[PDB]
């Protein structure tokens, strides 16, 4: 119990790094961008850019780097590629996640109805059977325990 | 199976190809052309890279919050195709016997 | 003729009877993004894609071998230019 603990809290600390480092890029970015825009042309801009550019080709090396490390839980875990195809569009991820769930309740329910149908429909049948059947009635039995 | 650490390598592998075309289009590129353009240009693909590492900084954020409810989930589809699966192979076995009957 | 005392078949697991969520702890997540909540009030708008998990930067998203030196050199020419 205190292993996952410890290997959960462990990635979660190493994915709050990352996001950090890569808002920190973003945020690099844009400052990169913007300088850009309002660039004057003076040389001390010029050596700012030249830093600033430095820096985010670092940043990014250092962002590489350490997601190679075979020591970094990192690599744990596929994506999806309905969500990679839904993703672009605008919003905030909830209606594909509510939608596809109410199709897997739905599924759920439809399976807990049948296999009650199916039920009740082998209890009748071997009920008949019995009844009918007086004979047969000993296997009948098995075959629930076969079934059951 | 898709590792997070091979989407960064994969990722700044095609960042860093970019940037590398678009440094030597820039160098071949004849002089004439105003600076203006260029530097637009170097910003439009820097508002690019910077979108893709977002769609990356999502990713990780994502694997932070995330397995559980996409473990539920894909075994309740597999649970309903092999539900559907069962129920094609019951109907094509009817056909196929019927000649039988 | 086929009822065969040695031929037992189990009970498939895990049971689809039984509450499937909760069998390995589950439902953290699945209370998380929960359509409604206890009350079957609506918790949070929801909505399509990934737009609004990068509203908090800084920003106006109205849409949705190699020589580092050299072309930091480059582009600082062209710059000063």
């Amino acid at each position: 119990m205190n292993g996952n603990s410890t290997n959960n809290e462990q990635l979660q600390q190493e994915l709050a790094t990352t996001q950090d480092q890569v808002a920190s890029i973003i945020e690099s970015f844009v400052e990169l961008g913007v300088s850009i825009y309002d660039f004057p042309g003076t040389p001390e801009a010029t050596k700012g850019m030249i830093t600033n550019l430095q820096r985010n080709v670092d940043r990014l090396y250092k962002l590489n780097v350490r997601s190679n490390d075979p020591q970094s839980s990192l690599s744990k875990v596929d994506i999806p590629l309905e969500v990679v195809q839904y993703i672009e569009d605008g919003r905030n991820p909830d209606i594909y996640t509510r939608e596809f769930v109410e199709a897997i309740r739905r599924s759920n329910q439809y399976q807990r109805g049948k296999m009650h149908g199916l039920k009740q429909l082998r209890d009748s049948l071997a009920d008949k059977i019995v009844d009918e059947f007086p004979e047969l009635k000993e296997p009948v039995e098995d075959i629930i325990k076969r079934t059951s | 199976q898709v590792s997070l650490a091979l989407v960064i390598r994969n990722l700044t592998v095609f960042t860093m190809k970019e940037l590398a075309q678009y440094m030597k289009t820039n160098v071949h590129t004849q002089a004439n052309e105003p600076n203006s353009a260029k530097k637009i240009r170097f910003l439009q693909l820097i508002i690019f890279l910077r979108t893709q590492f977002l769609k990356l900084y999502v990713l990780v954020k994502w694997t932070r919050t995330i397995h559980v409810l996409i473990d539920l989930l894909n075994w309740f589809r597999t649970t309903n195709m092999n539900v559907n699966n069962c129920i094609w192979a019951l109907k094509s076995s009817l056909n196929s016997m019927t000649n039988a009957k | 003729y086929y009822v065969d005392p040695e031929t037992t078949y189990t009970y498939q697991q895990p049971n689809p009877l039984q509450d499937l969520i909760s069998v390995y702890g589950l439902d953290d997540i699945s209370r998380q993004v929960a359509r409604t909540n206890l009350d079957g009030t609506k918790a949070v708008k929801l909505r399509k894609s990934y737009k609004n998990q990068i509203a908090d930067l800084s920003g106006k998203f109205s849409t949705i071998n190699f020589d580092w030196d050299l072309c930091s050199s480059v582009l600082s020419q062209f710059e000063r230019s």
